[PDB]
RNA sequence: CAGGUAGAGAAUACUAAGGCGUACGAGUGAACUAUGGUUAAGGAACUCGGCAAAAUGCCCCCGUAACUUCGGGAGAAGGGGGACCCACAUGGCGUGUAAGCCUUUACGGCCCAAGCGUGAGUGGGUGGCACAAACCAGUGAGAAGCGACUGUUUACUAAAAACACAGGUCCGUGCGAAGUCGCAAGACGAUGUAUACGGACUGACGCCUGCCCGGUGCUGGAAGGUUAAGAGGACCCGUUAACUCCCUUUGGGGGUGAAGCGGAGAAUUUAAGCCCCAGUAAACGGCGGUGGUCAUCCUAAGGUAGCGAAAUUCCUUGUCGGGUAAGUUCCGACCUGCACGAAUGGCGUAACGACUUCUCAACUGUCUCAACCAUAGACUCGGCGAAAUUGC
RNA sequence: ACCGGGGUAAGCCUGUAGGGAGUCAGAUAGGUAAAUCCGUCUGGCAUAUAUCCUGAGAGGUGAUGCAUAGCCGAGUGAGG
RNA sequence: AUCUACCCAUGGCCAGGGUGAAGCGCGGGUAAGACCGCGUGGAGGCCCGAACCCACUUAGGUUGAAGACUGAGGGGAUGA
């Protein structure tokens, strides 16, 4: 749920948490963390090549299973769920009878004690692992591969889902969250249910340093930049014609998505926009 | 303290008004105090023993009193029995102002009332050669009163005024039924004239600082009335 | 590293241990300049402007307004006390030894005279012009504008109304993504996956804008050309002056069109076939009934006055008042058919501001109108000893 | 009445205030091989001021030493 | 990029005094509640204010003590 604050300051007057019912424990497995340091948006060069990003808690990296194939047949029972910095979503933690623990992204619904299973004879409860070939049309699936081995990839965010609308020869046609239709070879696996934290969205961060603490650094309206600086300030836009925006670059409006592409003969319709 | 008597309730913001706008005298209502007294239940004896050792005259006195309930109205009184002449003669009439201003004090804690019709009983005492003086005296005789007071029993007293009430001869039945429930009790009922009737009554006067506004208002104006304090009465 | 006394304090004042008198002096009541101090009577009359000074200042009790986002405003404002001595007081509180009590006896527990420390209160008295006596230590109240707020900014004339911001809208991106740095390999995005990332504009929060699923589009999916009764809650039906033209048949519909008024009750939700209805609208529309407020259903490119959302803005093209003796900001009410714009770019807004403008109280050498005192220079003596400038 | 002293470490003993912690057996390939180790699953016995670990400080020793308020005499300055 | 702008890794600093959020407990209210009082609790780009960081006003300096300072006041001072 969410946790509003009372108004006692400017900074929280309408500011919001998030209220982690569904934390079991606050602290990580030992053996599953990863070191994890900032890069401010600067890549080999030095250079920034992202914008506004820099600053921010530091955090640890959590090994998530996106690759679950190692384990068919062998049940494991969620142990804790608990805080994930580096996404959107909780992370649940596995015991596996065989002995391993395992890190996974927690669906929706999952409590403490359940049973997950993975491999071809699994049911369809949520948060069990299956091929494509085995799920039967009609349910709802999250952390979906690309290619038959690659690691989920699709359908992380928290309170995200797809829809496998259906099968045909070798290819699943599936609906993206995003809303667009695509067809994934059946060999790909995925996992029955939707994402946590479904409540995310209605965050209010309510002050400016509570952005800062997250990483994210102010940004700088075009307009109030100089000619030298940003292509702003000619062509207008506004309600004349369709160059109201202009990247920092010089680049107008449009399409961005490189045309004649391989996966283009994979998707069945883009996603649509303006009601 | 400073008491305004006023006829009834308009009169009196009326009164109050003009003061604080002819004069400006600025000041908030508060509630008005009725005399009191205080007076021994039991006998009983005192000591007192002061040191005071301070940079001008060493002080250091002892002495020893006794106190006997009296009946009311007998005042202040003093008898002294020492024998010998342990404690000088000079510092006699300090022990008697010290236990003067004790009892002016009060008894009864830090609001000890002025306590009335004690007779002080000093017997025996302890002299220095240097240390004794006017105000060692004085105190030593004051806490043998405290040392007295502690033994025994203290009976608070209230002034009960004898009251007149002047109701009609038809209205006495309430006079009657009303002070029935103000403890009150009645010594006569006497015809004041063709209308009215002087009622004979002695009341305490914690009962007497609301009856005229309540006499008159149950008479419709034809109450009157008169106050006079006649003696004290214990708590009931 | 952090002595002592006051103190809440690592502030301030004095001082211990310790360290210094540091490197031109000696004199002299010049003007003048700087930094301090005081000032009769008046009290902002000074001035672009209360610039600068002056003022308030602490603790404890009492008492606190409009408004409001109910957190605030607030230390609002305003009022009273504060020194020393004595008594309560061999009191209270803290600590705790002796003595005592107890136990699984021990680096045990309870109580605890004495000893040490320490407030607060009541009563009486004493002294001064003065009791937060020095140092230290909020000025307060009201109105308008802009920005919601804390922040950032032109190192060296601009700290703001400018930037940012939390919130909002649009567009792009299905994944070694879009975007960016590189000729490339590679890297950031991200060890992220559309509740994510990138770009553009706006800038807390609150409030007023209306009319509706035929065709054609788009979209998901059987809500559906035929549809069971009941669930499903505005209207039609019973009830018509004036009219200029009408359509039907035992009275109702358009134009200039006034108001009115109740109760039987109109479908999404529940079952059978290729085509479909349905969801969405001034983004492909759309401006007309019916009732209101997506309910039978009728209308393709026009954000276009949409509507005529009385908080309206130069709106002194005037009639006035309020504030001052003389009125600026500003505050109210009435005219100006045309001005004139904001419905998503426009009116509101508590709290906040070294922001801009104004009024009041207090206060003062800002002023009427200046005087006097001390330092540091100037000035005199001794020592060392420049500079810009320069046809004569 | 006044002035000046009214000192002494690490280490080594002891283990208090406070804090923390179940224990035994069996099975098991999960931990690039193997494991008695670690995980995971079964049981058995346990809620004890029991036991263990950690742990400021108090106490003992270090210390018959060292240092010190002061007191004596010398003269380059030595000496107590 | 020994100044300065921004970022990255790893350390440090922030005297003193206020106010009193969530949560928890008790009581009232009720069929249950909303909520209301009293205690704990100690939140906050919270308040007053030193160090620390700035630079709003004014006077002086302006061949300066100084190629950007000084004196008085001033802003932030648990946080972007
Ligand atoms: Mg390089
Ligand atoms: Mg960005
Ligand atoms: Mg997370
Ligand atoms: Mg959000
Ligand atoms: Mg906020
Ligand atoms: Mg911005
Ligand atoms: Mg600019
Ligand atoms: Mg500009
Ligand atoms: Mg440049
Ligand atoms: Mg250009
Ligand atoms: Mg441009
Ligand atoms: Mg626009
Ligand atoms: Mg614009
Ligand atoms: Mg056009
Ligand atoms: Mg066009
Ligand atoms: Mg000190
Ligand atoms: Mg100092
Ligand atoms: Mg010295
Ligand atoms: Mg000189
Ligand atoms: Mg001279
Ligand atoms: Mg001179
Ligand atoms: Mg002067
Ligand atoms: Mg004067
Ligand atoms: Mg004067
Ligand atoms: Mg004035
Ligand atoms: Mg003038
Ligand atoms: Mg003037
Ligand atoms: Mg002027
Ligand atoms: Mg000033
Ligand atoms: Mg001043
Ligand atoms: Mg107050
Ligand atoms: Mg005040
Ligand atoms: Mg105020
Ligand atoms: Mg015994
Ligand atoms: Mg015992
Ligand atoms: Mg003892
Ligand atoms: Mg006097
Ligand atoms: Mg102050
Ligand atoms: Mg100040
Ligand atoms: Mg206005
Ligand atoms: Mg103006
Ligand atoms: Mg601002
Ligand atoms: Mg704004
Ligand atoms: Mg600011
Ligand atoms: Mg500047
Ligand atoms: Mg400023
Ligand atoms: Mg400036
Ligand atoms: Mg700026
Ligand atoms: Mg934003
Ligand atoms: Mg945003
Ligand atoms: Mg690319
Ligand atoms: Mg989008
Ligand atoms: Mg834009
Ligand atoms: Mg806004
Ligand atoms: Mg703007
Ligand atoms: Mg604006
Ligand atoms: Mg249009
Ligand atoms: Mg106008
Ligand atoms: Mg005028
Ligand atoms: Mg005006
Ligand atoms: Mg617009
Ligand atoms: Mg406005
Ligand atoms: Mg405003
Ligand atoms: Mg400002
Ligand atoms: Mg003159
Ligand atoms: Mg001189
Ligand atoms: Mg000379
Ligand atoms: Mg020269
Ligand atoms: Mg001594
Ligand atoms: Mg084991
Ligand atoms: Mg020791
Ligand atoms: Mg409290
Ligand atoms: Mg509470
Ligand atoms: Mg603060
Ligand atoms: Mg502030
Ligand atoms: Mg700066
Ligand atoms: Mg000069
Ligand atoms: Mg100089
Ligand atoms: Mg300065
Ligand atoms: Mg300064
Ligand atoms: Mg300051
Ligand atoms: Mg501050």
């Amino acid at each position: 749920g969410i946790r509003k604050y009372k108004p006692t300051t400017p900074g929280r007057r309408g500011a919001s948490v998030s209220d982690f019912a569904e934390i079991t424990r606050s602290t990580p497995e030992k053996s599953l963390v990863r070191p994890l340091h900032g890069k401010g948006g600067r890549n080999a060069h030095g250079r920034i090549t992202t914008r506004h990003k820099g600053g921010g808690h530091k955090r640890a990296y959590r090994v998530i299973d996106f690759r679950r194939h190692d384990k068919d047949g062998v049940n494991a029972k969620v142990a804790h769920i608990e805080y994930d910095p580096n996404r959107t979503a909780n992370i649940a933690l596995l015991h596996y009878l065989d002995g391993e623990k395992r890190y996974i992204i927690a669906p929706q619904g999952l409590k403490q004690g359940d049973v997950i299973e993975s491999g071809a004879n699994a049911d369809i409860k949520p948060g069990n692992n299956l091929p494509l070939r085995n799920i039967p049309a009609g349910t709802v699936i999250h952390a979906v591969e690309l290619r038959p081995g690659g690691g989920a990839k699709l359908a992380r965010s928290a309170g995200v889902s797809i829809q496998l609308l259906g099968k045909e020869g070798t290819y699943a046609a599936l609906r993206m969250p995003s809303g667009e239709i695509r067809r994934v070879d059946v060999r790909c696996r995925a996992t029955v249910g939707e994402v946590g934290n479904a409540e995310q969205s209605n965050i209010n961060w309510g002050k400016a340093g509570r952005m800062r603490w997250k990483g994210k650094r102010p940004t700088v309206r075009g307009v109030v930049m100089n000619p030298v600086d940003h292509p702003h300030g000619g062509g207008e836009g506004k309600t004349s014609g369709g160059r109201h925006p202009v990247s920092p670059w010089g680049k107008p409006e449009g399409r961005t998505r490189k045309p004649n592409k391989p996966s283009d003969k994979l998707i069945v319709r883009r996603r649509r926009t303006g009601k | 303290q400073i008491v305004l008597w006023c006829m009834g309730e308009a009169h009196a913001a009326v009164v109050l008004d003009a003061l604080s706008r002819r004069y400006g005298v600025s000041v908030d209502t508060v509630e008005l105090r009725v005399p009191l007294r205080e007076t021994f239940a039991g006998k009983a004896t005192g000591h007192g023993r002061h040191v005071k050792q301070s940079g001008g005259h060493g002080q250091y006195a002892v002495c020893d009193i006794e106190v006997e309930p009296l009946p009311e109205g007998s005042g202040f009184e003093f008898v002294d029995k020492v024998v010998g002449g342990a404690v000088p003669r000079q510092f006699i009439p300090s022990v008697e102002k010290g236990v003067r201003a004790q009892m002016e004090k009060g008894v009864t804690g830090e609001s000890g009332y002025p306590v009335v019709d004690i007779r002080v009983t000093l017997f025996d005492g302890k002299a220095h050669s240097v240390d004794s003086s006017d105000f060692a005296f004085q105190m030593a005789g004051a806490l043998a009163l405290r040392d007295a007071a502690a033994a025994t029993k203290i009976n608070l007293l209230e002034p009960v005024d004898d009251v007149t009430i002047v109701v009609p001869d038809d209205l006495v039945g309430t006079i009657m039924g009303d002070l029935s429930g103000r403890r009150g009790r009645v010594l006569g009922t006497d015809k004041h004239d063709a209308d009215r009737t002087v009622i004979k009554a002695e009341i305490p006067e914690v009962e007497l600082v609301r009856y005229a506004i309540d006499l008159r208002s149950m008479s419709h104006g034809a109450g009157q009335f008169r106050r006079s304090f006649a003696r004290y009465e214990p708590m009931p």
